[PDB]
């Protein structure tokens, strides 16, 4: 519960030529710059996405929660990304049908108790349907505002 | 405790069996399953949402419903005969772990056999040490549901009697032992002592005598 | 490949202290969680406690009957786990196991802090808490006779009587005789001591020629007995 560090440049819009590896690069990059995670953090996130996919077939737009073991995280951090086109992420529950994804929540948590709590709260925010509709229109400066307000409440 | 299991369950070889674990915390958390063979440390079988470690047959599978968890063996084999334990949280919101009462799985795996009974009177060396112990050996029987009775002459005795629960031998049959502790005077003052073994409606009685 | 070895078990007087160790080989002990589980003889498994990795804060948790009395400490430098038992009571008599603890959390149907399972188990160390003192076994012969025989095969053995605490290991002819040997589980007599039997099935023809010796080993008393079993 050692605080989820958030900055402005931890939110960015991604172009249309991005694949699954391109996303994990762009979202991790600010986290390794600020010493949040190890140098090869994108490697360990990609490795876990191959073994445990994080595609979520939520309505109306699917999402992905790419993360890794808390062993490769120095400080708790979050990185957000919005995609211009739906990118295929494999289903997390096991259905062979993939999931189109436009919003991606890279989670960088450092200990097991924080992974279970943040992941549980994430399940509630993706069910905020009227919020899953406005995430695709807010720009990189404002997406901060709404999404950071729900981080400052977690300290409860 | 919080988690409750069926004490004993028996299944025919090659058929399906379900072991159930009931607890309040199962409405919030999954349960893992552990198989313990006699004289061996436990081993993990099913954990989480039907996750199975490498080297575990695919006939093992877990499930969950309300406040109950289930371990299903499809087509039970002789190697699956062991004790099974469920493990989960004690209550909701806790970081402690709690095991279930345990379930003894009996896989009826091979044909029925009548028990062979041998009764050992007290040795001369033991009587010369002011002690007397009758040793009754029951071996080579299947299934392992026997009852042992002792007799001083024609009257039964239960005090000073202790019997080990039947255990499997090398030939995959069952064996057990029962003891009667006597004083040397008790041994000399009766005409005979008897060890009755009952296995599926069939009783076998061995008898020893001090004058023999 | 994964190996967990426990040690330090023995007889302890009620109210005494005992420390157990656990040697971990075959994985990254620094990152794995570690649990202690005990099993009283003839009873079920009971969770004792668990220590987290230094990554996850190194927190420790204990069951109610052992909280405050038992303490779990790890040593990543030498890949060893420790269980310090203080104020031991009769109820603590059990085989203590050392288990590598795994973590699990289902995203769609899981509740924090998730579920803990035990992947690899050590062989276990026996702890006996009793005011009764150590006692070496008495070995009496179970000789066959012209009535105890069953045709071509005969049953002979030894009665390992009055010893404390467990265990007792039995062999026949210095391990050269293992065909037909069966050693029964111990039994608790009226004195509070233990007794068991070891019988070997033997051809009746070789009862006057071949000699039979049962070898009894009771390490908690440092006693070894070789008893000759002759017929009649």
């Amino acid at each position: 519960m050692q605080g989820i560090h958030f900055r402005r440049h931890y939110v960015r819009h991604l172009p249309k030529e991005v694949s699954q590896n391109d996303i994990i690069k762009a979202l991790a990059s600010p986290l390794i710059n600020d010493g949040m995670v190890v140098s090869d953090f994108a490697d360990h996130v990609i490795t876990r996405e191959q073994n445990f996919p994080t595609g979520l077939p939520v309505e109306p737009v699917g999402v992905a929660i790419p993360h890794t073991d808390g062993e490769y995280v120095r400080q708790n951090a979050i990185s957000v990304g919005i995609l211009a086109e739906p990118v295929n992420f494999e289903d997390a529950t096991g259905e062979p049908d993939p999931v189109p994804v436009r919003v991606v929540f890279m989670l960088a948590l450092s200990n097991w108790d924080d992974i279970t709590n943040v992941l549980y709260w994430i399940k509630a925010v993706i069910q905020d349907e009227d919020f899953m509709q406005q995430l695709l229109v807010m720009n990189d400066d404002e997406i901060y505002q709404s999404i950071y307000t729900r981080i400052s409440e977690l300290e409860h | 405790s919080e988690l409750t299991q069926d004490p004993a369950v028996s299944v025919a070889l090659g058929q399906t069996v379900r072991i159930t674990c009931q607890g309040d915390s199962l409405r919030s958390y999954y349960a893992s399953w552990y198989q313990q063979k006699p004289g061996q440390a436990p081993v993990l079988v099913i954990y989480g949402k039907n996750n199975r470690p490498s080297g575990i047959p695919d006939r093992f599978s877990g499930s969950s419903s309300g406040n109950t968890a289930s371990l299903t063996i499809t087509g039970a084999q002789a190697e699956d005969e062991a004790d099974y334990y469920c493990s989960s949280r004690d209550k909701s919101g806790s970081r402690l772990s709690v095991f279930g009462g345990g379930t003894k799985l009996t896989v009826l795996s091979q044909p029925k056999a009548a028990p062979s009974v041998t009764l050992f009177p007290p040795s001369s060396e033991e009587l010369q040490a002011n002690k007397a112990t009758l040793v009754c050996l029951i071996s080579d029987f299947y299934p392992g549901a026997v009852t042992v009775a002792w007799k001083a002459d024609s009257s039964p005795v239960k005090a000073g009697v202790e019997t080990t629960t039947p255990s499997k031998q090398s030939n995959n049959k069952y064996a057990a032992s029962s003891y009667l502790s006597l004083t040397p005077e008790q041994w000399k003052s009766h005409r005979s002592y008897s060890c009755q073994v009952t296995h599926e409606g069939s009783t076998v009685e061995k008898t020893v005598a001090p004058t023999e | 490949e994964v190996q967990l070895v426990e040690s330090g078990g023995g007889l302890v007087k009620p109210g005494g202290s005992l420390r157990l160790s656990c040697a971990a080989s075959g994985f990254t002990f620094s990152n794995a969680w570690m649990s202690w589980v005990r099993q009283a003889p003839g009873k079920g498994l009971e969770w004792v406690g668990r220590i987290k990795s230094k990554t996850d804060g190194g927190t420790t948790d204990y069951a109610a009957p052992v909280k405050g009395r038992f303490t779990i400490s790890r040593d990543d430098s030498k890949n060893t786990l420790y269980l310090q038992m203080n104020s031991l009571k009769t109820e603590d008599t059990a085989v203590y196991y050392c288990a590598r603890t795994g973590k699990y959390y289902d995203f769609w149907s899981g509740y924090p802090p998730g579920e803990e399972y035990f992947q690899d188990w050590g062989r276990g160390t026996l702890v006996t808490v009793s005011s009764a003192s150590t006692k070496g076994p008495s070995v009496f012969p179970l000789a066959p006779s012209s009535k105890s025989t069953s045709g071509g095969t005969a049953a002979l053995g030894c009665l390992v009587k009055d010893y404390f605490p467990e265990p007792v290991t039995v062999s026949w002819n210095s391990g050269a005789l293992t065909s037909g040997v069966h050693t029964f589980p111990a039994v608790l007599q009226s004195s509070g001591l233990y007794s068991l039997s070891s019988v070997v099935t033997v051809p009746s023809s070789s009862l006057g020629t071949q000699t039979y010796i049962c070898n009894v080993n009771h390490k908690p008393s440092n006693t070894k007995v070789d008893k000759r079993v002759e017929p009649k």
